[PDB]
């Protein structure tokens, strides 16, 4: 089993990195002043995308790839999108994120030519100029994104609960595949930094079992939890597919991008 | 950066606490190894008069090992593990630092310090304490992988007097792979795995040097290690078939069938070893120990299960203070 499996309680996550909506939004308009809201989530969803691109590229497994989205959130939690270049900041989180694990280690020249390939093939709609980083520029990065995180390296996600659920229906054939996706595209929202890891597989778990019509009220009800607040995620998860209908990133992410506010040059 | 915003870089840079400037350490070089280097230190501002061990970690950047020592000592919260007070990352010369609360003893200095010639209360708080730390990190599925005399502190005069504080986890060990004196018998023949169960046979070695203040594997400088192996069975008698089933699933048991003989190791075993060192084997010490140093390592007892044992529930108990009140005659640390 992992590394503080059982902690979550007592851990950096739930005790620093569990923040409220309130402060979240009050933070993110500065960067409102450029882009709009509903260009913010657009932006949001195409760079978890493109960890999750870098990440398949490197081989690397579903929860380090969570691990570092989460680490990218956190930072523009905090900090606007011109303080670090988010090209520098994805795979930098996934960089740090792959030294989390003990078993196998990522390169220098593996990790330069992951993000040049991936932005060059997978997202040249977006990016007509090579990956202009290198490895001096990622461990630079490496250094504040450390340092804003407060050193939590460590961080639980929905996966791990999830399979205990669907093992305890005895439903893992039917519902797991499903409930797996739908906790991935929930990465693309800011539900992560506002809930604990097994609320989100809960909810998770229940749009699966609505999707697949199978009747899990009975064994939903057995559940000792708050249920105001798994429809609370049930609600930005419904939401998220009919954010996934309406945009088009491959039709707008490049002028989005061209919005987004540019860091300061030295004087 | 070139391309970071520069108000961000200039604001951070501002206000980002410098070891140099909260910290006095230049030449209190307290210990050296291949995992960074540790001063003792105290703050240059009189807020507290409290020692701190300040540890630089060897490299520039966060390597691995860094990383994930970093990732762990952040979550981990017990008594008897080494606390991280603080992260101090250096952005001009790319060194890492971790500030830790100073203790100033440790078991290595102690029992060398009663060779150069143990109360039985300390002897079992000791012991007791280490099982309290080792089954934290335990449940929360963290080995040790280098447990030693020398990786137990103990902390000195202060609000923590006398508890012990185990230290320098083998945090990074790639794919959890192994591939001489406090390893179980499993690593010699070739356990392509750490566990719970090889801590635990360390703190078994560590406990009967506890009792009798000398390595009880003790060995000559040397995967597959002989003469270790040699010395194993001079105090613990050769493995029964019965004892041990899986040994013939070791990679190395073949080389050890090869190099050893059952029958010269008949009149061996711990029972005898420790009568030679008086310590009595109808002790409840004696049983506990052998439980710790059992060959199979599924045979071996988890440590909540040796917390559990009665020996702690035997005059004396074990207490929070280790020294038990009584004045620490052992020397402050030497600089290095």
């Amino acid at each position: 089993d992992k590394a503080m499996a059982g902690n979550f309680w007592q851990s950096s996550h739930y005790l620093q990195w569990i923040l409220d909506k309130q402060d979240l939004l009050k933070e993110r308009q500065k960067d409102l002043k450029f882009l709009s809201e509903e260009e913010y989530w657009k932006l949001q969803i195409f760079f978890t995308n493109v960890i999750q691109a870098l990440g398949e590229h490197l081989k690397l497994r579903q929860q380090v790839i969570a691990t570092a989205t989460v680490y990218f959130k956190r930072f523009y939690a905090r900090y606007s999108l011109k303080s670090i270049d988010p090209v520098l900041m994805a795979p930098t989180c996934v960089f740090l994120a792959s030294k989390v694990e003990e078993f196998g280690v990522v390169s220098n020249t593996r990790l330069i030519a992951a993000a040049t390939s991936v932005l060059k093939t997978r997202f040249s709609y977006a990016f007509p100029k090579e990956f202009p980083y290198r490895m001096n520029h990622i461990l630079e990065c490496e250094f504040y994104l450390l340092e804003l995180m407060d050193c939590c390296l460590i961080v639980y996600h929905p996966y791990r609960p999830l399979l205990q659920y669907v093992q305890d229906m005895g439903q893992e054939d039917m519902l797991l595949p499903l409930a797996w996706r739908i906790v991935n595209d929930t990465y693309r929202t800011d539900l992560c930094l506002l809930y604990p890891p097994f609320m989100i597989a809960l909810a998770c778990l229940h749009v699966a079992c609505v999707v697949q019509q199978k009747d899990a009220r009975q064994w939903f009800a057995e559940l000792s939890v708050d249920m105001e607040k798994i429809l609370e995620i049930i609600r930005v998860i419904l939401k998220l597919y009919e954010q996934w209908k309406n945009f088009d990133e491959r039709k707008e992410m490049a002028t989005i991008l061209s919005k987004m506010p540019k860091p300061k040059p030295p004087p | 950066d070139d391309k970071m915003d520069y108000d961000f870089k200039v604001k951070l840079s501002s206000e980002r606490e410098r070891v140099e400037d909260l910290f006095e350490y230049e030449g209190c070089k307290v210990g050296r190894g291949t995992y960074g280097h540790v001063y003792k230190a105290k703050r240059k501002d009189g807020k507290d008069d409290k020692d701190y061990a300040l540890k630089q970690i060897e490299g520039t950047g966060i390597s691995m090992s860094a990383c994930r020592e970093i990732a762990l000592l952040r979550e981990l919260k017990h008594p008897n593990v080494i606390s991280l007070q603080k992260v101090f990352l250096s952005h001009a010369d790319r060194k890492v630092w971790l500030l830790f609360d100073y203790a100033e003893h440790d078991l290595w200095h102690i029992i060398k310090f009663h060779r150069a010639s143990l109360p039985r209360g300390m002897v079992k708080s000791l012991l007791y304490q280490i099982l309290d730390g080792i089954h934290y990190l335990h449940a929360n599925w963290v080995l040790h992988r280098d447990l030693k005399p020398a990786n137990i502190l103990v902390m000195g005069e202060g609000p923590e007097r006398g508890r012990v504080k185990i230290a320098d986890m083998g945090f990074a060990r790639l794919f959890n792979s192994p591939l001489f004196w406090y390893r179980a018998p499993e690593l010699l023949l070739g356990a392509r795995h750490y566990t719970k169960a090889i801590d635990i046979w360390a703190i078994g070695c560590i406990f009967a040097e506890l009792l009798t203040s000398e390595p009880i594997f003790h060995c000559r400088q040397e995967p597959y290690h002989h003469d270790q192996l040699d010395r194993i069975f001079n105090v613990m008698g050769f493995p029964a078939d019965k004892d041990w089933e899986d040994i013939k699933k070791m990679p190395e048991h073949s080389t050890l069938m090869k190099d050893f003989r059952r029958n010269t190791y008949t009149n061996c075993s711990l029972i005898k070893y420790m009568e030679k060192h008086k310590v009595k084997p109808d002790s409840k010490a004696f049983h506990l120990l052998q439980k710790l140093l059992t060959m199979d390592p599924i045979k071996r007892i988890t440590s909540e299960q040796a917390m559990q044992d009665p020996y702690f529930l035997e005059d004396p108990l074990p207490t929070s203070d280790v020294f038990a009140g009584c004045q620490i005659p052992y020397p402050k640390r030497e600089f290095l």
